[PDB]
């Protein structure tokens, strides 16, 4: 329902998506650079009365003729009384399709090896598993935890 | 290799970077000095400035010299010391692009928007390859949005940029994606949404294909300004036969097709229907395509949430009109029965069943509820026990059954003992539903959370309409049994945060708060529940850091989306360029901002001020001028969430537009006692070397403690998560509003006294006299009401008294202020006494008192040996002896925080003897 | 989720 673009005046409404554990909040800078830059992959979903369903981020930044022209996932979050519903293959497939469209070269991600329901949906989308990188996500006194790089090749193209 | 290898080893990391550029001044060139200074700017602004100014004036025009500058320049919040660089390398050499780029960067930074045009058309006339002519019709909008409401906005900058970029639309220089997004938006700003759409549907909106929708969601925007409802109709049809979900189509389906049977529309006999084609009607045109969509969505294997919500609406929208004739859409309670017995086990059912619960007949809200339970596979009764699902599919659609009992208004008819009841069943229910959900990986909600916050929104209530006191801390065992077994819900973590604070305790609210991650802008949206209560209840460590982390976030938020604006012409943007705009004068001019800042200089003041600062150099650290506010009353945001806390309340008491405005009244009203009272404090240094300034806020600060004083007999009933009324309410109870007000009469009488001499001042003296014996009575008066315990043990129970321990930071907030303000008259009659006769007497027997009184109440801030002396499921009963564990290990450590802040206080009376 | 810087 109502999969419209995440304007700006709605970093003050995204408190139902943000107050998980496994979702960040980036800073206003992250934020604006994603919504100058790359305003094309920044869905967000909106219920009947408002309630924020779930947002995703995300960038396409490579070298074409290299073939590393890829289309990023740089956040995806559902909010927790929304889930199940097949909102967030809704958004991953209309990411596939904005970074299909641009070219594409696959669709790379970076999940942590701690949810199994993360990474267990992105095997069943389709996403193989490349690199993983070793003390990735920082912190924020609590342990570092490795990133699943995981890539979608998808409709070659330059 | 003088250039790359002294400066790669100027910025190692904080030292090695300025020692070694530091060594690099007696080894060695125009920027030297800069290189060395920068890296000490950390808390010494003149030694860095002695050389900052002195290297911005030696004509730099260097990349290194100019790049370092325009960083130490912006991280001082000084970005118009910028623009004087750039046009100084302008004036000297007329560079190609380089300079003329970063000098129309550098006005871009600073605002000046009538400045920037003329730079961007000078450096599309030096180097024209084109995106520097639409920078210059940019802010030719720039300095539009600015200066709005007149004839010179409309007549004179937006025309005039209509025409520049006209000029090229004659030609072919257009061919881009960003310019016809500049295009477009400066056609409907000029209110030409005729010629607006058809650069969207002619040849120039080709182009346009970047986004998913960019065409047709900028088509629908211009035919709902120009009034066109068949081409608004077929073209959210022919959006709906792609998605038959989107809810922002149904929606304007439905609005421009009951409109087009307001207008009694009829088709044409030639073209399709429209500019779009297939154009429907009203009822029959308008029933049979939801009835489509409902069928088609019916052969899918996902099972949309779309066409059935539609149904509902359009029977809403049909009853808005003429109820009388129905075709056969069927009664919204079978509707609103066969949407839960498909979407009931998702945790979404009430969300929606939400908006479309006033079509009920609303007294068959307790038949439709004993309906709904008749499908959920529930095992049996009597088994001298309760009837238990036996899933998680079927204990979520008793979940949003017991809420759906709570909304149709059927846990607010029962008289607590039926809503004690209620509360042991869904304790029961959630006692079991940890049968299912023992594997979650721990950042997941247990599957029968909302069991808990069904029993503790039905313990407040309780309390909230007997004043038992008995279920709060029953309510809060249950939270902490609830948020000890899924310890990531947030909801739990955000009750928990207030009903701690609604108790007196804030010890667990700031471990609480630091719980739940809340980052950059959530200290706007969550923040407030530290703020409001951080130094309300004496503590004075957490308020700090609580002030200190949100005022940190709206710093960098001035500087970083500054430069985040300019960093929105580079890649072409033109269309979040308002909207950048429009955020940063949303978190500028927000409400939280203000109160943090106010807070944080009265912290500031009285934590630091006349202990150990000087109340005269305590000020000028802070630029507290008393003729000035940077605050700005008239645009104030108040951009708190407010439906952050979820609320299965009955849609006609949780926070109606109503009471958000009066919260917002509220808060600009103790942000005005607030905001005067610390400009009238901070004219007291600079009282002594004018009085017709603070003579002025006094009679602003008497005019709005009427307002609200006023505003606390309209007596407002805020539900409990709702905005969390201000402490105004509790300024006046304690008697402390007059209690400072008769003390700033005092400095006003001192400084008559002071301007006109011990001579022949006899009647103002006698004023001193009756003025000093009258201001310590009502000293002794705030004592009176906050004399009391703070912790019962009455029948039992633990009874917290929170109000005795506002009215004992109401009275170290007051006897600062009159410590001040005793200060400032001991450096009027001190010189007199030294000059050398009766009016000294009655200020060394003020001065003796008030010393007498400080040390009363910092005896009776050893509550200590009162609260130490407290001795005070098997498993909830567990959890009480840590609840009130806590509770009472925060008001020791209130209590510690306030005495030690009198014994420092206690001090400075040493220095006001005379 | 990337991370935050
Ligand atoms: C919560 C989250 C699962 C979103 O849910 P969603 O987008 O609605 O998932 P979908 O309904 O579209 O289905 C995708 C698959 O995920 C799987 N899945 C989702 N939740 C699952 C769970 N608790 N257990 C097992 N599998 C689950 C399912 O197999 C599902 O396949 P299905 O359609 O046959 O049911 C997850 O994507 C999320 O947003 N978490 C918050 C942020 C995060 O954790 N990771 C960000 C990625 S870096």
């Amino acid at each position: 329902t109502t999969l419209r673009a995440f304007t700006c005046d709605d970093l003050f409404r995204f408190n139902n998506i943000n107050l998980d554990p496994l979702t960040e909040t980036y800073g206003i800078p992250f934020y604006l650079q994603y919504l100058a830059h790359w305003p094309e992959y920044f869905i967000v979903a909106e219920a009947p009365g408002g309630e924020l369903m779930g947002y995703i981020m995300g960038k396409a930044e490579g070298s074409v003729a290299r073939e590393e022209w890829h289309g990023h996932v740089t956040a995806l979050s559902v909010a927790p009384e929304f889930r199940r519903l097949g909102l967030a293959a809704k958004l991953m497939e209309l990411l596939e399709e904005i970074s299909e469209r641009k070219g594409g070269f696959f669709v790379d991600l970076f999940v942590r090896v701690s949810n199994q329901v993360a990474v267990n949906m992105y095997k069943q989308l389709g996403y193989s598993v490349y690199r993983t990188v070793i003390e990735y996500y920082s912190a924020s006194g609590e342990p570092d935890e490795d990133a699943y790089d995981m890539r979608k090749a998808l409709s070659r193209d330059t | 290799x003088x250039x790359x290898x002294x400066x790669x080893x100027x910025x190692x990391x904080x030292x090695x970077x300025x020692x070694x550029x530091x060594x690099x001044x007696x080894x060695x060139h125009c920027a030297k000095v800069l290189k060395a200074i920068g890296l000490q700017r950390t808390g010494k602004q003149e030694e860095a400035f002695t050389l900052a100014q002195e290297v911005a004036a030696l004509e730099p025009t260097d990349d290194n010299s100019l790049q370092a500058l325009t960083i130490l320049y912006r991280e001082m919040h000084r970005p118009e010391l910028v623009t004087k660089l750039y046009e100084a390398a302008v004036k000297k050499v007329p560079n190609s692009e380089e300079y003329h780029s970063h000098l129309f960067m550098a006005y871009a930074r600073v605002g000046e928007y009538k400045k920037m045009q003329q730079a961007g058309m000078a450096l599309y006339k030096i180097v024209p390859k084109n995106p520097y002519y639409f920078w210059s019709v940019m802010s030719l909008i720039m300095q539009s949005i600015s200066a709005q409401d007149e004839n010179l906005s409309k007549t004179m900058f937006l025309p005039l940029a209509e025409r520049m970029v006209e000029k090229m639309v004659k030609e072919d220089k257009i061919e881009a994606e960003a310019e016809v997004e500049l295009y477009y938006m400066i056609l409907e700003r000029l209110g030409k949404y005729q010629e607006a759409l058809d650069v969207i549907r002619g040849k120039l909106g080709e182009k346009l294909t970047s986004e998913i929708q960019s065409r047709e969601n900028k088509c629908m925007a211009m035919y709902k300004k120009l009034s066109r409802w068949p081409e608004c109709n077929a073209l959210s049809r022919r959006l709906l036969l792609k998605n038959s979900d989107d809810w922002q189509f149904y929606l304007t389906y439905f609005d421009s097709v009951f409109r087009l049977i307001e207008e009694a529309w009829s088709p044409p006999a030639e073209g399709e229907h429209s500019l779009e084609g297939e154009v429907h009607y009203s009822a029959e045109k308008a029933v049979k395509f939801i009835e489509d969509r409902i069928t088609e969505e019916s052969k899918s294997s996902r099972h949309l949430r779309g066409p059935h919500l539609a149904k509902l609406e359009l029977i809403r929208r049909l009853r808005s009109q003429g109820c009388n004739d129905e075709y056969k859409l069927g009664d919204p309670e079978e509707l609103m029965f066969q949407y839960f017995k498909k979407f009931g086990d998702k945790p979404c059912c009430f969300t929606d069943l939400k908006v479309f619960v006033d079509l009920l007949p609303a007294t068959q809200c307790t038949k439709f509820i004993n309906q709904l339970l008749g499908v959920v596979p529930l095992s049996t009764p009597t088994e001298d026990k309760l009837a238990l699902p036996a899933d998680i599919r079927a204990l979520q659609q008793h979940l949003c059954v017991v809420q759906l009992t709570r909304l149709l208004g059927l846990y607010h008819t029962m008289d607590k003992n039926q809503k004690l009841s209620v509360v042991r069943e869904l304790m029961l229910r959630y006692q079991h539903g940890l049968e299912f959900g023992k594997t979650c990986l721990k950042t997941e909600l247990q599957f029968s959370d909302y069991y808990c916050l069904l029993a503790v929104h039905a313990l407040i209530d309780v309390w909230r309409e007997t004043g038992d006191e008995t279920t709060v801390w029953q309510a809060l065992t249950l939270l902490e049994e609830g948020l000890t077994h899924s310890p990531s819900n947030a909801q739990f973590k955000l009750l928990l945060v207030r009903i701690y604070c609604m108790l007196g305790a804030f010890e667990p609210v700031v471990d609480l708060y630091s719980s739940l991650d809340a980052k950059h802008i959530q200290h706007d949206t969550i923040g407030y529940l530290l703020t409001r209560y951080a130094e309300s209840l004496g503590q004075y460590a957490a308020a700090s850091q609580s002030c200190n982390f949100a005022l940190r976030f709206f710093h960098s938020n001035q500087k970083d989306t500054s430069e985040y604006i300019i960093q929105a012409y580079k890649y072409g943007a033109f269309e979040k360029i308002p909207e950048f705009i429009a955020f940063r004068n949303r978190l500028n001019n927000s409400l939280h901002f203000a109160q943090v800042r106010t807070e944080r200089m009265l912290l500031d003041l009285l934590l630091e001020a006349n202990i150990s600062t000087s109340l005269a150099e305590s000020i000028k650290s802070m630029n507290l001028r008393p003729e000035e506010d940077d605050i700005p009353w008239e645009d104030l945001r108040d951009n708190r969430d407010l439906n952050v806390f979820f609320s299965w309340d009955p849609k006609d008491r949780d926070v109606s537009e109503e009471h958000k405005k009066l919260s917002l009244e509220e808060e600009t009203l103790w942000l005005r006692i607030r905001s005067l009272t610390l400009r009238l404090i901070s004219g007291l240094p600079s009282l002594n070397h004018r009085i017709d300034i603070l003579r002025l806020l006094l009679q602003q600060l008497e005019a709005t403690l009427e307002t609200g004083k006023r505003f606390i007999e309209k007596d407002i009933q805020y539900p409990f998560l709702g905005p969390v009324p201000t402490r105004m309410g509790g300024f006046f109870n304690s008697g402390c509003s007059q209690c400072q007000i008769s003390s700033f009469y005092l400095v006003n009488d001192i400084y008559e006294l002071d301007t006109s001499g011990l001579e022949d001042t006899m009647e103002i003296q006698e004023r001193i006299e009756n003025s000093f014996k009258s201001l310590l009575d009502q000293l002794k008066d705030v004592f009176s009401k906050c004399k009391g315990d703070l912790l019962e043990v009455k029948d039992g129970n633990l009874k917290t008294h929170p109000t005795l321990l506002e009215n004992l930071v109401f009275f170290v907030e007051t006897i600062s202020v009159i410590l001040w303000v005793s200060s400032y008259c001991e450096s009027v009659l001190r010189p007199y006494k030294l000059n050398l006769i009766i009016m000294p007497p009655v200020f060394t027997s003020f001065q003796d008192y008030v010393t007498g009184l400080q040390t009363l109440i910092s005896n009776v801030v050893d509550h200590i040996k009162g609260l130490e002396t407290h001795l005070i499921s098997p498993e909830e009963r567990k959890f009480s002896k840590t609840v009130q564990g806590k509770v009472q290990s925060s008001y020791l450590h209130s209590l510690l925080e306030m005495g030690e802040l009198l014994k420092k206080r206690l001090e400075t009376t040493k220095k006001l003897k005379i | 989720m990337d991370v935050f810087m």
